[PDB]
């Protein structure tokens, strides 16, 4: 019930958007198991633009 | 000498199948009328006894095998191409003759043979060898019997029809393309997916999911039903932060996984979660969305070609 | 030091894994940015 | 009849594995959580049935299968697609059918096929002998026990996914990509690879070996290894220069190899040389630098785009 059918696309768009987010952060632990600080912090700070664009 | 190959009873009814149901209109007439009502086949009216689908794999041909099989109350006999029919030498012709046999003993009984066209020759090794023999000896058994009296039914499939020869083709009854589902049947294959489990029962959205899914199987739609129904299950792996969601007023405290700044947000492993205080999170549209995602465009337009091709000059054809 | 608080980090990251597991967008926000800013620190 | 597997334990851990953690969560879920918590196969939840893993030769499938049947913690069938090819002519498939009741039998149990490309090769006009049986019968004892009750998991390995086809393709379940190890991986494996050699220090020569190291596999990176490990024994056999390095609190003068211009360099061969007396050359980044001057790529970058392009097509998932 209540559904006009054009949600589907923001809420698969925005379920990617999480997707890639978590990756990234799967990325920055990597990183930090390598001790290679830069790359987590770029890593992070991608995953919170890409949070804070929604 | 016989070797008794499996009559063992799925149990897959009518109502599990979804789509063009004229199929299952000859199905019934071709087998269950005959039972019900044997009075009428008398005279120079004789019973439909050959029956054989076509189309891409994944449509549920063996499904419908199997229906038939469920709904038959009769012996359901199935066997392949491989199975059962080969020798040093010359044997195997015998075994055919022996099953055959077999066959008419028990009226009614049905033969299942899913790929018919795996047993055919027309120039290679088994042309000269086995294979033609074997030709040879399917097209003499399903002469004489279909002539006259008969309680056997013989059951074919195949995705390949082309590369069946044309022997087979004229000395056989009836066959039907089975197309992929189309939106309405996915829709109705959705619903019946569902089952039991509560939450999202939206019936305004069933139309949804059949939409966005096209052109997919039957085996691609259960594929991703159970992709979405891993989805609370990962959720629960991934899970630290359960909360108590029934009253005291039920038998017992029972714990869900919740957002982890909650005031009842307690963390741990969901191995420490007993199944009598077991709680999953509800299946959303997000879920199902995901489970498509996953999926990708499955069924080659190849198939299309040659079965449409096939379609268009033979098709609902008997053969 | 340098360990522990890469504990921390890690802790901090599965909690924002946590509340996105559960579209908790706020949570995930200041959980990621507390992460960030404590990786800074280092 | 039977024809003998081996189902012993390979003892390789998960932790011995690196990379797509993500296909090794659903290893777990499709063995583990079954072995663990069975009763939550109730209803419409129903295990998975099928995986195929693809990607390049040489990238650890083979190691894969062996830490699944360390992990499995129930019978592990392994085969490859050499076996059970032909005797006769006449008779293969039998044996195939013999396989399947004897793992339907032993529940849960894993069959994994390598070289599922093999068999089922294919290509057609020669198919239509044996092979084309065998073809059938795969797809026909697929459909056997799939349904209800299922204590069998099926695993293939390709290298040639486009060449398989469609019939098997959205039949047969799940199809995972297994790409060559990236700059971390290679690092981890490295890091793995050590022995009790002391060798050279720090992660930072890793990194650097990792990064360098390219475009290669579990298998090559096994083989520089390998190559470096031998590099010492290659420099003692050569040099029969050798000196002493230790003090006399030991056994006696501890001799390694050096040029023939060295301060204390005495020339008898190791032939004369005690047990104790010995001092292996220290594993340098010279070693590794030799190995990858010996080390070229393997695989050609369309392979890549090949294998690219099914994932494109049907990716992290069966269809
Ligand atoms: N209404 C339906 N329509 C089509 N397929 C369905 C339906 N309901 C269930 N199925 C699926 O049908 C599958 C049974 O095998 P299926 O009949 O698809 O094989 P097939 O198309 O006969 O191919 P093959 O000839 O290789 O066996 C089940 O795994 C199930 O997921
Ligand atoms: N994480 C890893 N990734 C890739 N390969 C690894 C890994 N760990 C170990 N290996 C290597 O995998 C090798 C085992 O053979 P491998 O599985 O590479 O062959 P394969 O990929 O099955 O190729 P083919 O299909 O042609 O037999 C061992 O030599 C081992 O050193």
């Amino acid at each position: 019930k209540s559904y006009t059918k054009d949600e589907l696309t923001k809420i698969m768009d925005r379920a990617s958007k999480i997707e890639q987010i978590q990756k990234l952060a799967k990325y920055a632990i990597s990183a930090l198991n390598y001790e290679d600080l830069p790359t987590a912090k770029d890593e992070l700070t991608k995953a919170l633009d890409l949070l804070n664009s929604i | 000498l016989s070797s008794a190959i499996l009559s063992e009873k799925p149990n897959v009814k009518w109502e599990d199948v979804a789509g063009l149901e004229g199929a299952k209109e000859a199905l019934k007439e071709a087998v269950i009328l005959p039972v019900k009502f044997p009075h009428l086949f008398k005279g120079n009216r004789k019973p439909t006894s050959g029956i054989l689908l076509y189309g891409p794999p994944g449509t549920g041909k063996s499904y419908l095998a199997k229906a038939v099989a469920t709904e038959a109350n009769s012996t359901f006999f199935s066997v392949s191409s491989s199975d059962l029919v080969s020798k040093w030498m010359g044997e195997s012709e015998k075994l055919v003759k022996q099953l055959f046999a077999m066959a008419r003993e028990n009226k009614p009984s049905i033969i299942f043979i899913d790929q018919v066209d795996a047993l055919t020759g027309t120039r290679g090794e088994g042309e000269s060898e086995a294979s033609r023999r074997i030709k040879t000896e399917l097209l003499v058994q399903m002469n004489g019997v279909g002539n006259d009296s008969q309680g056997v039914l013989v059951l074919g499939a195949t995705n390949i029809p082309w590369q069946l020869d044309s022997a087979i083709r004229r000395r056989f009854e009836r066959r039907i393309y089975i197309p992929l589902p189309d939106l309405a049947a996915r829709t109705t294959m959705f619903e019946i997916n569902v089952g039991d489990t509560p939450c999202v029962l939206t019936k305004e959205d069933y139309r949804t999911l059949g939409a966005m899914t096209e052109g997919y199987s039957g085996s691609d739609i259960a594929v991703v039903v159970k992709d979405a129904l891993m989805q609370p299950i990962r959720k629960i792996q991934s899970a630290t932060h359960f909360k108590d969601v029934s009253t005291e007023d039920d038998e017992t405290r029972k714990l869900t996984p919740c957002s982890p700044g909650d005031d009842g947000a307690i963390e741990m492993s969901w191995t420490d979660i007993e199944a009598d205080e077991l709680k999953e999170p509800d299946l959303t549209i997000k879920d199902f969305l995901k489970a498509i995602k996953s999926t990708r465009p499955t069924v080659n337009e190849d198939d299309l070609l040659k079965q449409e091709q096939f379609t268009r000059d033979f098709g609902q054809e008997g053969n």
